[PDB]
C-alpha cells in the first residue's frame, strides 16, 4: 500500500514506503478539514478563486479516506466491492485534476487578459469540474469493463494499456499548467521592485521563491515525476514521488492559509471574542 | 462700487445685530438642567427596556 | 471712504464683544458639578443591512420610526425595513454623484441632489404602483448639500455658491433667497415649530435665519476651521457643531455665546455628524478614525465607543421614538444599535 | 402571514435587478479630467468623440478594444475644490493636463500638480500626465525671442541626459528644452518614495489620433498591478 | 474669530531691504503651515512663499531665489518675510495666507472667490 501504485507499471512493495504514506495521509487528513472550514466561514477573502481551491480541498479529502480505508485485497480474485472501489477512487482522483486545470486558467485570467471581463459563475464551474469526469468514467467503462480490479489491488490493469487512462487525462494538464507557470513568473520579475522599491537584493530573491512554490502545489507540476517509475532501477524517483505528494493537504494549508494576513487576523478575532 | 455697497451692507447687519435682549448664562443652564431631568425616565438609550416590550428584540 | 466703514465695523465689533462678556456669571460645569454621572453605556448590533456597490452619502428616518433610505454612489436610492431586512423600493437615478437625501414627514415622497446642481422629487404612492420623477428644481449655481422638508409642498435647500433656498414646488420657483455667508454651505438643521433654522456654512460660523421674513437674526462664532454637520436641540433653545479641528461645541439662542466644549487629547481628526438623543442626555458623534462616540452633554465627559465600520463614517441617526441609532460608512453597509 | 408572502417575493426581485446592475458595474472604467483655460482639454474631448444650462457636470463614452470608458469634466462651480474632490477617491484614472508653450504659468500648474500628488483622499490614484501644444513650443523657442531661464535660473547649467531618444529631424535645442519641462514633474513625483501610484508622462499636439491607445495601455498596467495585490500574488 | 494682520511696506528705491511682519490672533499657531502670496497692478494672485510647522522645509518661486527669506515664531505667534535687492517688478499688495485644515501637507488658498483666512494686505512700491 504505497502512493506509487497509482502510477506504476510494476506492482512495487516496501514496508519502508508504507510507514510514509500512512503518516503522511493523516497529517494530511486533519490540515484538509481546516482548509475546508476556513474557506467556507471566513467572509472577507470571498471569490471564485476561494471556490476552486474548497473544492479542490474537497475531492482530496474523500479520495485519500477511500485510498486509506480499502486499497489492499486478500489474496483471492475480483469480487464486486473491488470493482466499485476502483471506480470510484479513478473518478475521485480525476475530478482533482479537472479542478487544478480551473486554478490554471484562472491564473491566465489574471495576468493576461488584464481587463476584467465575462467570466464563468459557480454553475459553470461545477460542470466541468465534476462533468469530464464522469463522461470519461462512463466511456472508459463502456468500452472495456473488465479492467478495473487487479489480482492484489483494487486499481487499473496494466493489460490494453488500461491504465493509460488515468495517465493521459493527465499529463496533457501538466503540459499546459507548465507554460502558464514560466509566464506568470516572468511578470512578477519585472513587476516587485516597482511595489516594494525597499527590498534588499538577498530579501527579493526568498519571497519571490515562496510565491513560486505556493503556486508550483496547487498547478499540479509535483506529480510530474510519477511517469517515470517504469523501471525498477529507478527508486530514488518513487521516494520523492511519496515524500512530496502525501504532503499534499499540508502544505496547501501552510501556504495558502496561515500565510494570509486577512485569515490570520480573523483568526485572532475569533479567539479573542471567545 | 461693489466694495461700499458691501461695506454698507456689513455696518447695517452689525447695527441691526447689537440691540438684542440677552440672558445670563446661569438662567440658560438651570433650564438645560430642568429639561434633561423632567423626561428621563422615558429614554430608551438611557434607561434600557425589557426585552418584552422591545421592537428589536 | 472704506476707511470709515472699517471704523465702524470695527466699534461695533467691540461693543458686541463686550456685551456678550457682560452676561458670564458661571461657567456651566461649576454648576452641574454636583450631578449624578451616567455610569456605562454598552450598545449591540442588532441588524446588518447589504446590498449597495460603493459609498454611501447619506440617509433619513420616518416618522414611523420603521422605514429609512439611503443614497449611494452608483446612481440608487434604497428603502429599508428595519425589522426584517426587507426592501420596498430600488429607484435608479440620471446622474450618479449624489449628497443628500430626505423623507418627506408624511410617507409619500422622496428627495435627493448633488453635484447637478438639481433637486430631484419623487413620488412614492402611485396608482400605477411605480415610481417616477415628479419634480426637477434648477436655479443653484453649485453642488447642493443639504435639503430638508417642511411640508408636502414647500422645501429648504442649501448649496455650494453660499446662498440658501425656499421652494414651492408646483410652480417650481424659489420663493426666498438667504445670502450673507462667505463660503460654502454645508448643513441645516429645522426647528420642530418650524418657524426658524439653523445654517453652518464653512468659514468658522452659524446664522440663524427667519423663514418668514427672510433674514438673519444672529451669528455665532468660536470654531477653528470648517462646519460638517448641525442639528438642534429637542427643546429648540440650543444646538451642537462638529467641526475639523477634532472639536464638538454648544450654543445657546437667549444668551448669544458659546457654553460648552467637547474635546480630547487623543483625537486629531474631524468630525462627519452629530445627533442628540430623546431627552438631551447623550449626544453621538461620528469621526474620521472608524469609530463613532458617546457623550455626557451636561458634564463634557466620554461615555461610549461604537467600533464597528471598516472605512470612513458619514452618516448617522436617531429615532422619534428614541430606540434606535442607525449609522452608515463609506465599506457599503448600514447597522442598527439598541 | 398572506402579506410576508409578498414582501418576500417584492425582495427577491430586487434582489435579481441588483444582480444584473453589479456585472455591468464592474466591468467598467472611470476617468477624471482636469486643466486649466488654457489647457486644451476640450480639443482631446473632441477627438476621443469621434471614436444644457447651468449644469453641473459632463460626461463622455468611448470604447476601445472591447473596453468602456467613461470620462468625467466639470462645469459650473466655484474656484475653491477642496470639497468636491473627496467624491473621487476611487477613480481608476486621473487626466491631467498642461499647457507647455507658456513659460509664464507654468510654476502655477506644477503647484496644482503638488497639491494633487500630497492630498489625503487620492493618495492611491495614478496619475497621466499630457504635456501639450508642442508645435508652439518648437516654433516659440526656435524663434529666438523669449528666453526660459527668467523664469527657471537652473536651465543655466542643465545638460542633455546621454541615453535621449528623439525624434529623427529635430534640432537639440527643443529636446533640450522639452526634456527639462518634463523633469520638473517627474521630480515632485519621485519625493514620496512610496510605491503606491505611478505618474506616466507623453507628449501631444492638437493634431493627433493615438491617444486612446496611451489611456488604454496606461489603464492595462494599473489593473494588473492592481490585481497583483488584491490576490497576494506578491 | 481668525483674524490675520499685517505690518511693514511703503515706497523704497531699487537695490533696498524690507521686513514684513504677520500677527495672528484666533487659533492654534504651532499646528498650521503659512504661506506668502502677492497681487501685482492688472494680474491675478500669485505665489511666493511657503513654511511648514517647525521649520523643516522652506519654500521659494524662481524669481525670488537668493533675495527673499522666511521665517517663524511660535512663542510670539509671528510670521517674518524679509526682503533685499528689490526691482521695479516687484510692486504689490502682498498677504498672508492660513491653510484650511491642521496637520496636513496640502494648500488650496490662492484664489480670489473671498478666500476666508486671509488678511487685508499691504502695499509695496518700488521707484525711483
Amino acid at each position: 500500500s504505497s502512493f506509487a501504485i497509482l502510477m506504476a507499471h510494476y506492482d512495487v512493495e516496501d514496508w519502508k514506503l508504507t510507514l510514509i504514506t500512512r503518516v503522511g495521509l493523516a497529517l494530511s487528513l486533519f490540515c484538509l478539514l481546516l482548509c475546508i472550514l476556513t474557506f467556507l466561514l471566513v467572509r472577507p477573502i470571498q471569490g471564485s478563486r476561494t471556490t476552486i481551491h474548497l473544492h479542490l480541498c474537497i475531492c482530496l479529502f474523500v479520495g485519500s479516506t477511500i485510498f486509506l480505508a480499502g486499497i489492499e485485497n486478500e489474496g483471492g480474485q475480483v469480487g464486486l466491492r473491488c470493482r466499485l472501489v476502483a471506480g470510484l477512487l479513478h473518478y475521485c482522483f480525476l475530478a482533482a485534476f479537472c479542478w487544478m486545470s480551473l486554478e490554471g486558467l484562472e491564473l491566465y485570467f489574471l495576468v493576461v487578459r488584464v481587463f476584467q471581463g465575462q467570466g464563468l459563475s459557480t454553475r459553470w464551474l461545477c460542470l466541468i469540474g465534476y462533468g469530464v469526469p464522469l463522461l470519461i468514467v462512463g466511456v472508459s467503462a463502456a468500452i472495456y469493463s473488465k479492467g478495473y480490479g487487479r489480482p492484489r489491488y483494487c486499481w487499473l490493469d496494466f493489460e490494453q494499456g488500461f491504465l493509460w487512462s488515468f495517465l493521459g487525462p493527465v499529463t496533457f494538464i501538466i503540459l499546459c499548467n507548465a507554460v502558464i507557470f514560466v509566464t506568470t513568473v516572468w511578470k512578477l520579475t519585472q513587476k516587485f521592485s516597482e511595489i516594494n522599491p525597499d527590498m534588499k537584493k538577498l530579501k527579493k530573491a526568498r519571497a519571490l521563491t515562496i510565491t513560486a512554490i505556493a503556486q508550483l502545489f496547487l498547478l499540479g507540476c509535483t506529480w510530474v515525476f510519477g511517469l517515470f517509475i517504469f523501471d525498477d532501477r529507478s527508486l530514488v524517483l518513487t521516494y520523492v514521488f511519496t515524500i512530496l505528494n502525501c504532503l499534499q493537504g499540508a502544505f496547501l494549508y501552510l501556504l495558502h492559509c496561515l500565510l494570509n494576513k486577512k485569515v490570520r487576523e480573523e483568526y485572532r478575532k475569533w479567539a479573542c471574542l471567545v | 462700487t461693489a466694495s461700499i455697497a458691501q461695506a454698507r451692507k456689513l455696518v447695517e447687519q452689525l447695527k441691526m445685530e447689537a440691540n438684542i435682549d440677552r440672558i445670563k448664562v446661569s438662567k440658560a443652564a438651570a433650564d438645560l438642567m430642568a429639561y434633561c431631568e423632567a423626561h428621563a425616565k422615558e429614554d430608551p438609550l438611557l434607561t434600557p427596556v425589557p426585552a418584552s416590550e422591545n421592537p428589536f428584540r | 471712504e472704506l476707511d470709515q466703514l472699517r471704523q465702524e465695523a470695527e466699534q461695533l465689533k467691540n461693543q458686541i464683544r463686550d456685551a456678550r462678556k457682560a452676561c458670564a456669571d458661571a461657567t456651566l460645569s461649576q454648576i452641574t458639578n454636583n450631578i449624578d454621572p451616567v455610569g456605562r453605556i454598552q450598545m449591540r448590533t442588532r441588524r446588518t443591512l447589504r446590498g449597495h456597490l460603493a459609498k454611501i452619502y447619506a440617509m433619513h428616518w420616518g416618522t414611523d420610526s420603521r422605514l429609512l433610505v439611503s443614497a449611494s454612489q452608483d446612481g440608487k436610492l434604497i428603502i429599508w425595513d428595519s425589522y426584517t431586512t426587507n426592501k420596498v423600493h430600488a429607484i435608479p437615478l440620471r446622474s450618479s454623484w449624489v449628497m443628500t437625501c430626505a423623507y418627506a414627514p408624511s410617507g409619500n415622497y422622496v428627495a435627493c441632489g448633488g453635484l447637478d446642481n438639481i433637486c430631484s422629487i419623487y413620488n412614492l404612492k402611485t396608482r400605477e404602483g411605480n415610481v417616477r420623477v415628479s419634480r426637477e428644481l434648477a436655479g443653484h449655481t453649485g453642488y447642493l448639500s443639504c435639503c430638508r422638508f417642511l411640508d408636502d409642498n414647500q422645501i429648504v435647500t442649501s448649496s455650494g455658491d453660499t446662498t440658501c433656498a425656499l421652494w414651492d414646488i408646483e410652480t417650481g420657483q424659489q420663493t426666498t433667497t438667504f445670502t450673507g455667508h462667505t463660503g460654502d454651505v454645508m448643513s441645516l438643521s429645522l426647528a420642530p415649530d418650524t418657524r426658524l433654522f439653523v445654517s453652518g456654512a464653512c468659514d468658522a460660523s452659524a446664522k440663524l435665519w427667519d423663514v418668514r421674513e427672510g433674514m438673519c437674526r444672529q451669528t455665532f462664532t468660536g470654531h477653528e476651521s470648517d462646519i460638517n454637520a448641525i442639528c438642534f436641540f429637542p427643546n429648540g433653545n440650543a444646538f451642537a457643531t462638529g467641526s475639523d479641528d477634532a472639536t464638538c461645541r454648544l450654543f445657546d439662542l437667549r444668551a448669544d455665546q458659546e457654553l460648552m466644549t467637547y474635546s480630547h487629547d487623543n483625537i486629531i481628526c474631524g468630525i462627519t455628524s452629530v445627533s442628540f438623543s430623546k431627552s438631551g442626555r447623550l449626544l453621538l458623534a461620528g469621526y474620521d478614525d472608524f469609530n463613532c462616540n458617546v457623550w455626557d452633554a451636561l458634564k463634557a465627559d466620554r461615555a461610549g465607543v461604537l467600533a464597528g465600520h471598516d472605512n470612513r463614517v458619514s452618516c448617522l441617526g436617531v429615532t422619534d421614538d428614541g430606540m434606535a441609532v442607525a449609522t452608515g460608512s463609506w465599506d457599503s453597509f448600514l447597522k442598527i444599535w439598541n | 402571514s398572506a402579506e410576508d408572502k409578498a414582501a418576500v417575493e417584492r425582495s427577491k426581485m430586487i434582489e435579481k435587478q441588483l444582480q444584473k446592475d453589479k456585472q455591468v458595474y464592474r466591468r467598467t472604467l472611470r476617468l477624471l479630467l482636469l486643466g486649466a483655460d488654457n489647457s486644451g482639454k476640450s480639443t482631446i474631448v473632441k477627438q476621443m468623440r469621434i471614436y444644457v444650462k447651468t449644469s453641473g457636470i459632463f460626461e463622455t463614452k468611448f470604447q476601445v478594444d472591447k473596453v468602456n470608458f467613461h470620462m468625467f469634466d466639470v462645469g459650473a462651480q466655484r474656484d475653491e475644490r477642496r470639497k468636491w474632490i473627496q467624491c473621487f477617491n476611487d477613480v481608476t484614472a486621473i487626466i491631467f493636463v498642461v499647457d507647455s508653450s507658456d513659460y509664464n504659468r507654468l510654476q502655477e500648474a506644477l503647484n496644482d500638480f503638488k497639491s494633487i500628488w500630497n492630498n489625503r483622499w487620492l493618495r492611491t490614484i495614478s496619475v497621466i500626465l499630457f504635456l501639450n501644444k508642442q508645435d508652439l513650443l518648437a516654433e516659440k523657442v526656435l524663434a529666438g525671442k523669449s528666453k526660459i531661464e527668467d523664469y527657471f535660473p537652473e536651465f543655466a547649467r542643465y545638460t542633455t541626459p546621454e541615453d535621449a531618444t528623439p525624434e529623427p529631424g529635430e534640432d537639440p535645442r527643443v529636446t533640450r528644452a522639452k526634456y527639462f519641462i518634463r523633469k520638473e514633474f517627474v521630480d515632485i513625483s519621485t519625493a514620496s518614495g512610496d510605491g503606491r501610484h505611478i505618474c506616466y508622462p507623453h507628449f501631444t499636439c492638437s493634431v493627433d489620433t493615438e491617444n486612446a491607445r496611451r489611456i488604454f495601455n496606461d489603464c492595462k498596467d494599473i489593473i494588473l498591478q492592481m490585481n497583483l495585490r488584491e490576490y497576494n500574488l506578491v | 474669530q481668525v483674524q490675520l494682520q499685517e505690518s511693514g511696506g511703503g515706497l523704497v528705491q531699487p537695490g533696498g531691504s524690507l521686513r514684513l511682519s504677520c500677527a495672528a490672533s484666533g487659533f492654534t499657531f504651532s499646528n498650521y503651515k503659512m504661506n506668502w502670496v502677492r497681487q501685482a497692478p492688472g494680474k491675478g494672485l500669485e505665489w511666493v512663499s511657503d513654511i511648514s510647522q517647525s521649520g523643516a522645509s522652506i519654500s521659494y518661486t524662481g524669481s525670488v531665489k537668493g533675495r527673499f527669506t522666511i521665517s517663524r515664531d511660535n512663542a510670539k505667534n509671528t510670521l517674518y518675510l524679509q526682503m533685499n535687492s528689490l526691482k521695479p517688478e516687484d510692486t504689490a499688495v502682498y498677504y498672508c495666507a492660513r491653510c484650511p485644515a491642521p496637520f496636513t501637507r496640502d494648500c488650496f488658498d490662492v484664489t480670489s472667490t473671498t478666500y476666508a483666512y486671509r488678511g487685508q494686505g499691504t502695499q509695496v512700491t518700488v521707484s525711483s
